[PDB]
């Protein structure tokens, strides 16, 4: 009666552990395929994210080029606005103190 | 307030004599370049030291990356 | 006009070694400073009213001098001197792309045939 009992129950275990088995490795062909997709497109990005950081890196360097060659002449420009009208206003404050010295007496 | 109106008179004819004058700023006195000197001078600092006859030269930086 | 090869980020979180999140980090933020840079740092700069300057000055063609130069003075775009990373790329596919793949398939076939006798 018992050699069934053992015997069985030695076959079920068995099969549980092939059900069991058979899960764990299909999980693992799965975390494969995973690991792979990943090292696929994924790893790029990295690179891509530098060569991005690059171009822009360039771009604005470009872009603050201009601006500085404005900045500059501008500003050699305007410096001749200031000047002149320094001049200006020391000409003029001079003449108004020639006038009432001489009104004035 | 009538009598009052002929000293708008006394002045122009003062601005006249003035503006008259061609020989620089009417009565120099030294001071005047020096002042200018100094206000000329302040300019220099506030636009920098470069001859502002001239157009610019231009080395530009190398970009930079952190 | 720029190419920017498109990024999700959320898979670049994904690729780096935890001994590399450091620079993974500071190559996200530079990304971002730079893009917020862009986006303020206007292409060209302003023009510049030659004729306003040119009605008010005192020493004679300064401005037409100024205006010519500036014109036709060609300023330096700078030279790419610093894509190496095509290369570290290259490199890390000798490493990751074939060796990795290759031995991962490897095992996957491996699994495969271990579940054909289990079918048997």
């Amino acid at each position: 009666g018992e050699f069934a009992d053992k015997l069985n129950e030695q076959k079920i275990a068995q099969l549980e552990e092939v059900k069991q088995a058979s899960i764990k490795q299909i999980q693992d062909a799965i975390d494969m395929e995973k690991s792979q997709q990943a090292l696929v497109q994924k790893r790029h990005y990295l690179f891509d994210v530098q060569r991005n950081n690059i171009a822009m890196a360039l771009e604005v360097t470009y872009r603050e080029r201009l601006h500085r060659v404005y900045r500059e002449v501008k500003n050699r420009l305007d410096y001749h606005i200031s000047v002149q009208n320094m001049m200006r206003q020391k000409e003029q404050e001079h003449m108004i103190n020639w006038v009432e010295k001489r009104v004035v007496q | 307030l009538d009598p009052v109106q002929k000293l708008f008179v006394d002045k122009i004819r003062e601005y006249r004599t003035k503006r008259q004058t061609s020989g620089g700023p009417v009565d120099a006195g030294p001071e005047y370049q020096q002042d200018l000197d100094r206000e000329l001078f302040k300019l220099k600092q506030m636009y920098g030291k470069a001859d502002m006859n001239t157009f610019p030269n231009f080395t530009f930086e190398d970009p930079k990356f952190e | 006009k720029l190419a920017l090869k498109t990024i999700d980020w959320v898979a670049f979180g994904e690729i780096i070694p935890r001994n590399q999140k450091a620079v993974a980090n500071s190559l996200k933020s530079w990304n971002e400073t730079l893009t917020s840079r862009l986006a303020t740092l206007p292409e060209k700069p302003p023009a510049i009213d030659w004729a306003y300057y040119k009605a008010n000055v005192a020493k004679a063609g300064l401005v037409d001098d100024f205006e010519k130069k500036f014109n036709a003075l060609k300023v330096p775009i700078p030279e790419d001197k610093y894509t190496a990373q095509v290369d570290a790329e290259e490199k890390e596919d000798v490493k990751s792309c074939a060796e990795f793949l290759t031995q991962s398939k490897t095992r996957i076939q491996e699994y495969e045939k271990e579940l054909e006798k289990m079918r048997n």
